[PDB]
Parts: structure tokens; C-alpha cells; sequence
């Protein structure tokens, strides 16, 4: 009989789980196709460096930035890469608009099983952010330790 | 690292092909209430629905891919979607493209001189992943057209998509490395 | 009964067509005011800017898509074009977003059946880009083959 | 008794005219202050070129881009310029959110003195776009004519 | 009776405080993972990236304000920080915009009395920036004077 | 090639001119329900509307550009829009600018020394496209003053706009190439 | 072009100062219905409201800067706003800053060696424009606290702000040019 | 200056440690209306809540972290949240990390050759700030499970988080400078 507060992951509520899974799949596919059409041709290569910066890691970064409405320091310059980028931009426009239409209403749904947003409605976002910061620190420290071991091997 | 990359590409291509074939063949795509006799919990795939638990356990019935009466064809989009879902053209196309990529990988291993075969394999794997995406979207949309869950065949298909994309990336990297080595050797010989 | 392309509902069909025409016109005018003057070329000579027709189209698309690009007009006329296109984009995109929010509030989660059309468009674009890249690679390979003989 | 359709400049309806005038004044002031804090100091100068690109024209361009949610190819790097940029960013966020909250509703108000948006509701935006394109062409042609006259004077 | 700073109403005060704390923490972590390693410095030496603490704060502010900046992280840890901050920013800004639309839809045009507070904040920021620039100029002038004697 | 570019520019200019001339003088801009004498399916244009069925089929009635019965006069903006739509000033202006651009292209071949003729033709084509855009917006907006479909004359105008923009791009490219060749000769 | 810049700066500074002084002194800021007896159409400024047309034309009454009864001293924000509006601190501060900038320009025209005076004039002009912005916002907000329109004194103040910003830009440009010439001469003499 | 930077790092570390130790140990985290015996204004902390007025002034009561009368048990998420809030794991963990950072700073003060200790201290301070953020969020969220105000212990914790972040930045800067000097001496 008690009212059910929305979960700690309530920011995913506006879209169905199938939409989220297909979004992840589309992001992976777009990044892979961007890398493919940017780097496969030997005529795009000049030791030898490519004419563009769109490797697989950079392609994933560009696609993630485009979906987050942020942007990076690089942008596709060829016809095929720009086709990929433009269709990804259109997809992002539609999906982000649909998601953010009613996010605040979705975050405060009380289920039977206007007002300001409370911190309990975004505590999950905050938890994910702190976890990401901690994981980034862990990765950086692991890389530093590995490089120190490699330097020790070089000096021995 | 070329041999390790070759082995990883071959293993991943085989894994993705096998997962996609198993997902297409099997019928654990969706868990939902229904009947397998021409409301009980049933598991259904792309072709057949079968009842779990209850009294008619083990009975499999072919999915009626054209439900509802009055056969309204005024909207051609819905009929097109029903035809695409019934044929399962996109999952089978993904299976075929995965097999073609594996065949290209094997032929390149046998030839080891023609670099375009590796590019063809990578293209085939990327296209297989895209076909998997389209098939997943079509299947979910057709189901939309009552608590339910997805079985292990659906997640096998999803993992097949992921592995196919990884193998396509690896094959493109191998093509790039082969052309880079060719250019470096040409520079050295000049 | 919304269709696969029901995400285009908030704007009428005429608005979409005029949007395409306006994008084409702004891109052409940007290229024209950027490249026509012989005094914008320094010493084939090189232009003082990167706003060719293809890059102008890319700039206009990036501006309308709320993404941006790697170049920006520097001259007065090019910046007038860019500013008026920015104003147009802000108004049109804001109106589309507000009308879409109204359309979706006629709290139920959106299902995949409502965005399947945009997914189809995305996959078709990816296939088209791959096809264009493959055709370009084949043409370059044929050019190299005839160069070698 | 006939219902009066919204005017051709109905995109200004969501904000009062006083807000619009104050927005113009704030934009001018921010551009001027950005140029001042970026260019006044002789220790920011190296014939002699400044360490930054924030002249008055470029400052106006940066401020317009920031208010338009677009951006440009330059960004302030000093502490003073970044304070101006950040406070202008906060201003832009608040004002643009308030403006775009109910734009679609404001564009289709029938006054006695959910449907798709019609083209007549945005014909004014289209008119302003075409006028801007024509004015840009006129300015470019005038500049070309002036430079041709100067070249002829140099030759003679 | 909405106040002068009523544009902060859609979010609670604790959310704003935690937003400031999160901005500070993300900027510090970005600087740390970008600059701590001696192997990211090449030959005072110069870093392979531009992500000092001041630039990290600027990048974080630009990301949260939907404006961007002139730099972007390139390493794995820096990009993890940037991606998680992008996700946080998207969620928080979208929620603020949606709740502001709900607050404003309690069609009457907005009056200047509802945004005078943001105008005051803007003018105060402009004054503070001018003061900081003048103080820096005076300090550099004093340094030049003591250098010349 | 210069010859290929000139041929494309001339062919596109002529095609755009013909398409817009047919658009401005044809009665198939819009399909809707109405009356062809003084509700049945009718095909309408800039000047005349004619029904497709009934006893009155094939008879056209001049468009009531200033209806004093259904709206009984309106504000200044509505009357201004009605006057602009009735005059069809922007479609005819686009026709005129396309014709002038074609004349400039033709005259430039016999005046190869003159360089600003190509630039003037490109400006004319771009302005013709812009006038096309304004005319389309005016027509659609005035139609609003329950199911209708646009005819092939409307899409003829759309294709004419696209072709005019392409031909303007080609003309500006030719101007750029000619000035590049002049600068190269100056260097030599 | 230095003399032209000097003349433009002086003329613009004088114009902005005069416009702001006239706007502060005059009472054609707002056209609204009201009374001037210590409902008819009236025109009011920062200090007075005066009746036009009607029978009591020409009568001017001091604005009651603290209206409404019950003197609700609960929120300090409303009292602060009313105090700022009544004092007109920001328009008068803009006038004072414009006068200070003009004085700096006049002193610079005499010394012709101390470059820091021109920077001071530019700073004064920019700050005067900012004070004008703040005063306009405060005045409109206090009015908000019935069709109305703004008289020519309001637009005189707006034009004064615009001209003050232009003159500040010009003065900063002059300071930059002076330092650039100083640096170039120092380079030449070395 | 290296001495100035070291003094600032040590002073900030000690100040943050003291501020957060007082924050975790005082009874002024929140002001609200409640009962401190067995609806009057009361001041609350992490463990106890005293009333500031009335007949029961000065009597603190242990906070009911698991109330079975006004909530009568809840779901897994609520139980986990109230367990985290009751344990106060994140504030105490922030205290511990600040203490270990100060210990590392002192150790490096009497171990000048070892360089990774400064990096460890900076990592400890950054982690202490992150733990501060998590603890603040947990406390505020658990308070939700009608007018209230936060006391000076809460703002003591907030300023401790800020100071910890600043000291971590200073420590990383010292580490960078030390490695810069090392590589400069290696170059020479
Ligand atoms: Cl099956
Ligand atoms: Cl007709
Ligand atoms: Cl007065
Ligand atoms: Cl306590």
C-alpha cells in the first residue's frame, strides 16, 4: 500500500529497455563504420600516418560526443565519413529530443503497487559520476605502474 | 602480432557465426503467455512457439505470422513489416554474410597474397552486424504490433552482433597493416 | 495510428521541404560569398578560407544539427549568412522540440516501434556511406592500375 | 469576431519586448567587455600581433555564437576572458531555456480580438533567412566592386 | 510569489550544491589523470596535452554549459572522465529544462521581472572580470617598473 | 573540362528556365475540392482552377484573389500577402532572373575577354533560386488563408530551384577558374 | 586616422553624456494611465508624473516611490528594489561615469604623454554603459511591481548606452594604438 | 616556492582533517522539528539529536536508523540506503583517507628521495573528497526517507571536501615539479 519511490536508475525510464539496447548497438555500428570508411583505403595514408585522425578509439569518442551533444576536436572530412556523421546527427537529434521531452516527469513518478526536483531523484546520476571518476583514477594509476615496471625492465 | 590477430579473427568469426546460427535455429527468443495448441507460459522464437510447464509441455506450434482478422491491407507499411518478420530475411542474411566473411578469411589464409580478400571479409562482417541490428528492430517491432522477457537465443544474437563488429574491426586493421607493410617494403626497395 | 516516420509529425510536410530548400540556398550563398572574389585567393592558388561548396554544405548541416564543425566564417558576408542560419536553426529546432514534447504528452515509456524509422534511416545511411567509400576505392584502384601500365 | 492568427514575427512572442531589448544590450555589453579584457593590456601583445584573436568583431561573433548555442573557432584563454565567457554561458542557458520552453504553443495562438506546425507559422523565419542571404550577397558584391576600384586606382 | 532568482526553482538547493561539488571533483580528477604521470611529459618540460587544472576547469564548465571548448581529452582515463561528465550534464540539464517548462506551464509572455536576477548575475560577472583584468595589468606594470630600475 | 562545364551550365540554365516557365503558366499547382464555376475535385494553379470531374469538367475559373465574401476584408498583413500571391511577383521574378542569367551565359561566350559576366550570371541564378523559395512560401502560406495534394507544376518549380542553385554553383566555379588562369598567366 | 578617432571619441562621449543627462532630467519615460493630483493618460519619468490632455494638463506630481498600504517589511528584496528605484542610483552613476570618462579624454588631450588616461576613459565609458543597463532593468522591474508605452527619455537613455559602448571601444582602440606605436618606436630606436 | 607549497599542503591537510573530524562528531548536521525524548525544534547530527528549546532542552536521543514503527520495514534499496547512512561509512572513510594522506605527507617530509609518496598523498586527498561527496549525497537522500535547515557541521564537511580537493591539486603539482627537476637534472 505504500507509495513506491522511483528507482536509483530512474533516468532510463523515459525510454524502453529495447530502445536502450538498440541505441548501444547503433552507437557501436556507427563507430565501426566511421573507422572503416575513414581508414581502410591505402590512398588515405601518407612511420606512415593517415590523412585523418579517425581510428577506432577516436571514432568511438566522436560518436559518443555526437550522441551527448558535445563534440570533440575532430570531424570527418571525406564524403562517406560525413554521410555517417550526418545520419548519426539526425539519429541523435530525434532520439535525444524524444528522451528529454518529459525527463523531469519521468524522474518523479510515484507508482501504486509541479514541484522542484529533489536530490534523491538524481542520486543515481551522482553515484555513476563518482564511480566513473574512481575508475578513471584506477586506470591511470594502473597505467603508471605498468610504465614504471617497463622502465625498470629497460634499466635492468 | 599478425598470427595472434589471425587466430583472434578466425575464432571470433566462428563464434559469431555459430551464435547467430544457434539463435536463428532455436526458439528461446521470447517468454510470454500464450497457447501452443491449434493462457500458459510459452517460449517462442522466429518460427515456433512452445509451452513450458502446464499440461501441454513440449508441444510446439508454428507461429501464425499473419494474425488478426479482416486482413486490412490499406496500410502497406504494416504488411511490409509482417512480411519481413515472417521471412526472417535479415537474421538469415546476417548468417549468410558471416559465413561469407569466414570464407573470405579462409581463402585469404590459403592465398596470403591478395589483400582485397581481408577487406572483403571485414566488409562482410560489418554488414552482418548491421543486418543483425535491422533484424532485431524488425522482430521487436513485430512483437509490439502481459509481462514478457527475452530468452537466451535473443542474447545470443546480440552477442553475435558484438563479436561480428569486433571481428570486422580486426580484419580492417589487418588490411591496413598489410598495406602499410607493402608500402614500407616498397620504400625500402627504392 | 502513428507510422514508422511519426517522429516527423510535429512539423508539417511543407516545413520539411522548405527546410531542405533553405539548407541548400544557405549553403550555396555561403560558398558564393566565401570563394567568388579573386581577392580572397592568394598564391593552383589557395583560398584564405576553407569554405568550398562541400565544406559549406557540411557547415550548414552541422549548424542545423546542433553539432558544429571545424570551420567558421571569418568575413562579414559569410558571418551574416552564418548568423541568419543560426537564428533560423534555433527557432526551427526549438519549435520542433516543443511540439514533439506536446505530441508525446497526449508517464509511459517510449517503445521501439516509435523510433524504428529513425533506426532504419541510420542503417541505410551507414550502408550508403560504405558503398560510396567502396566505389571510391575501386575507382582509385583502377586509376592506379592504368597508371602502372 | 474572426480569430486573429499570430503575426509574421510571432517567434518573439514568448519573451516580452523589454526582455528582447535588454538581451540586445547585454549582448553588446558582453562583447565590448570581452574585447576590452582580451586586448587592452600591452603585455598580451607580441607587424605586432596580439596573443589572442579576440578583437571587437571576433568578440561580437563569439558572443553571438554562444547565445545561439553554436560556438565558433575561438575561445577565451585568460582568467578575465573566461569569467565573461562563463557568465555569458550561464545567462544564455537560462534565457534560451526560458524562451524555448513553450515556443510551439506561442507560435499557434489564436486570439479573439495538439496539431502539427504549419508553414505559415514559420514564414517569418523563412523571410528573415532569405533577406539575410540577399544582404550578405549585396555586401560581398559591394566589397568586390570597391576592391576592383582600388585595384584600378593602383594600376593607374 | 517567485523571487529574483526564481529561475533556480526547478532544481532544489541541494542539487545545486552537489552540482558545484561534482564540477570541482570532475575538474580535479581530469587534471590529475591528465598531468600526474611523468610519462605524459616530453622534453621546464611540456605536457603532451593541455589539461592543466585551469584548463580542466574550463573544459568542465564548457561541457556543462552546452558550449564546448577548444580542447578534448585524448587518453583513456581523461576520456572516461569526460564521458561520465557528459552523461551527468545531459541528464541534469535535460531535467532542469523539462522541470522549467513544467514550472512555466503552470500562453503568457515572460516579463523582465522573471529574469532580472540572471541579468544582475551577468553584469556582476562582467564587473568582476574587468576588475581582475585591471588588477593583473597593474601588477604587470609594477613588475615592469621594478624591472626597469 | 571547361567545355563540359560550359555545356552543363547552359543545359541547366535552359532546363531551369523551361521548368519554371511551365510552372508559372500551368493549372496543376494544387489538387483540392472546390467549385470551377463562379464540392468536387479540382486542379488549380497560380491563375486558374478547373474541376476534374462532373458536368463542368475541363472549365476553368479565375482564382478569387481578393474574396470579399468568405473573409470580407482583413488586416494589412493579410491584404499584403493576398496582393503578393495574386501578382505572383516572386515566381515571375525568378523566371526573369533565370532568363537574364541565361542571356549573360550566352553573351559571355562571344565576349570571352570579359570576366564579370560569368559572375553576374551566377548571381542571377542564385537570386532566381531565392526568389523561387520566397514564391513557394508565399503560395503555400496564402493557400492557408481538408485533404489537398500538390501537382506537378509545384514540383516543376522545386526542381527549377534546385537546378538554378546547381547552375549558379557551376557559374561561380567557372569564374574562379578563369580568374585562377588569369593569375597564373600573370605569374608567368 | 588618429585625429579622426580623437574627434569621434570626443563627439560620442559628449553625445552620450548629454543624452543620459537629458533622460535623467526629463519625465517622458513612460506613457500610462494615472493621476497627478497631490484615470487619465499621464507621462512619467524617474521623479515626477504629469498629466497630458484632459482637464488637469500640465500638473506634475512627485512619484510616490513607496506605494501600497500595510507596509509589509517581510522580504528585503522588495524593499531593496524600491530603494534602488527611488534613489535612481544607477542612471546617476552612469551620468557620473560618462562625465569622468569625458574628463579623462580632455585631460589626455592636454598631457598627450600618459597613456593610462585613455584606458581610464574607456573603462569609465564601459562601466557607464553597464550602469545604464542595470538602471534600465531596475526601472522596468519596479514598474512591473493597462496599456503602456515608453517615451523618448527612455530611448534617449538606450541610445546613450549604445554610444557609450561605442566610445569605450574607440578609446580602448586608441590606447592599443598608442602602445603599439610606442613598441614600434622602441624597436626602431634599438 | 617549494617551502611555501609544502606549508600550504600540510596546513590544508590538517585543516581538512580537523574540519571533517568535527563534522562527523558534532550534533549540528540538521535543524528540524522532532522529538528528542523516548514536535519541537531540534538539532540533529549523524548519531544524536538534541532539542534546542522547550522543557526537554539539551536532551539528545540516538537517531532511529531502522525505525519499524513509522516505516515498518522497506525494500532492498531503502534498507541498503539506511544501512549506509547508519554506518556513516563514507564520512568516516573520508576522515581515514585524509589521515593517511597527512601521514604520507609527513613520511615524504622525512623521506625526501622517494617520489611516489607525494602522488599517494594526492590520490588519498582526491579520494577523500570523492568519499565526502558520496557521504553528503547519502545523508541528504536518507533525510528524505516541512521546513529544515543545515547546521555548521554539514558546511564544515563541505569546506573539508573543498580543502581536500585543493590540497590534492597542490600535492599533484608538487609531484609534477619533483619529476620535472629529476628529468632536468638527468638532461644536464
Ligand atoms: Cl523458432
Ligand atoms: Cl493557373
Ligand atoms: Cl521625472
Ligand atoms: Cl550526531
Amino acid at each position: 500500500p505504500q507509495k513506491s519511490k522511483p528507482g536509483v536508475f530512474s533516468f532510463l525510464d523515459p525510454l524502453a529497455y529495447e530502445i536502450w539496447m538498440c541505441i548501444v548497438f547503433a552507437y557501436i555500428g556507427v563507430s565501426v563504420v566511421l573507422f572503416l570508411v575513414s581508414r581502410f583505403s591505402p590512398y588515405e595514408w601518407h612511420s606512415s600516418e593517415s590523412t585523418n585522425e579517425f581510428g577506432i578509439f577516436n571514432s568511438l569518442w566522436f560518436s559518443l560526443g555526437a550522441f551527448m551533444q558535445q563534440g570533440c576536436d575532430i570531424s570527418p572530412r571525406s564524403l562517406s565519413g560525413r554521410i555517417v556523421g550526418g545520419v548519426w546527427w539526425f539519429f541523435t537529434l530525434i532520439i535525444i529530443s524524444s528522451y528529454t521531452a518529459n525527463l523531469a516527469a519521468f524522474l518523479t513518478v510515484e507508482r501504486m503497487v509541479t514541484s522542484a526536483l529533489s536530490l534523491s531523484n538524481v542520486a543515481g546520476v551522482f553515484y555513476i559520476l563518482v564511480g566513473g571518476l574512481g575508475l578513471a583514477m584506477l586506470v591511470a594509476l594502473i597505467e603508471f605502474c605498468y610504465k614504471s615496471r617497463a622502465e625498470a625492465k629497460r634499466m635492468k | 602480432d599478425r598470427g595472434v590477430q589471425m587466430l583472434l579473427t578466425t575464432v571470433g568469426a566462428f563464434a559469431a557465426f555459430s551464435l547467430m546460427t544457434i539463435a536463428v535455429g532455436t526458439d528461446y527468443w521470447l517468454y510470454s503467455r500464450g497457447v501452443c495448441k491449434t493462457e500458459v507460459m510459452t517460449h517462442s522464437g522466429l518460427w515456433r512457439t512452445c509451452c513450458l510447464e502446464g499440461n501441454f509441455k513440449g508441444l510446439c506450434k508454428q507461429i501464425d505470422h499473419f494474425p488478426e482478422d479482416a486482413d486490412y491491407e490499406a496500410d502497406t507499411a504494416e504488411y511490409f513489416l509482417r512480411a519481413v518478420r515472417a521471412s526472417s530475411i535479415f537474421p538469415i542474411l546476417s548468417v549468410i554474410l558471416l559465413f561469407m566473411g569466414g570464407l573470405c578469411i579462409a581463402a585469404s589464409e590459403f592465398y596470403k597474397t591478395r589483400h582485397n580478400i581481408i577487406l572483403s571479409a571485414g566488409i562482410f562482417f560489418v554488414s552482418a552486424g548491421l543486418s543483425n541490428i535491422i533484424g532485431i528492430i524488425v522482430y521487436i517491432s513485430a512483437n509490439a504490433g502481459n509481462s514478457y522477457s527475452y530468452g537466451w537465443s535473443f542474447y545470443f544474437g546480440a552477442l553475435s552482433f558484438i563479436i561480428a563488429e569486433m571481428v570486422g574491426v580486426l580484419a580492417v586493421h589487418m588490411f591496413i597493416d598489410r598495406h602499410k607493410q607493402l608500402r614500407a617494403t616498397a620504400r625500402a626497395t627504392d
